[PDB]
């Protein structure tokens, strides 16, 4: 799809059968849930940028299906006020800014 | 190093 | 131009005659340029990102140039590590995100 911006790009995606809003953020780098259970192992990340750092979990391999898109990579799961799809899974979506 | 800049107005 | 985004999209901008570097970020609802001087009455503002709220003070109304397009709107001026190109300009130069 072709998304407009005069509203804040939220779309729906699934993760393990979970429903769940998330905002396509071309300003992340890394993708970021809000606190939820993930399979496997993890370890401590700081995440930051308006304002101060919160500390995060990553999580490697997990599926998210985005608009359609099954992709595979880095999920970091943390208090973050908004469910945040960074750039490293817009790139596997194929996703550009266009203008 | 700061990475995720989600900005929302209030 | 069709940003990709293995990168972080980055793009010249031009306000008050100094020239700056820009994130184009979907991710954000305002423009939140760092710190600088600018001519003009303002009102102060609070925003809020991923980990935290900083205080800005808001502009209204000015020219501002965007990778060449010429542009009018909102900018807040604060303490962002780095400076932001939201929604609210964004969409004056017709960006839209495609995937």
């Amino acid at each position: 799809p072709q998304i407009t911006l005069w509203k804040r790009p939220l779309v729906t995606i699934r993760i393990g059968g979970q429903l769940k809003e998330a905002l396509l953020n071309t300003g992340a780098d890394d993708t970021v849930l809000e606190e939820m259970n993930l399979p496997g192992k993890w370890k401590p990340k700081m995440i930051g940028g308006v304002g101060g750092f919160i500390k995060v979990r990553q999580y490697d391999q997990i599926p998210i299906e985005i608009c359609g898109h099954k992709v595979i990579g880095t999920v970091l799961v943390g208090p973050t006020p908004v469910n945040i799809i960074g750039r490293n899974l817009l790139t596997q979506i194929g996703c550009t800014l266009n203008f | 190093r700061p990475g995720n800049f989600l900005q929302s107005r209030l």
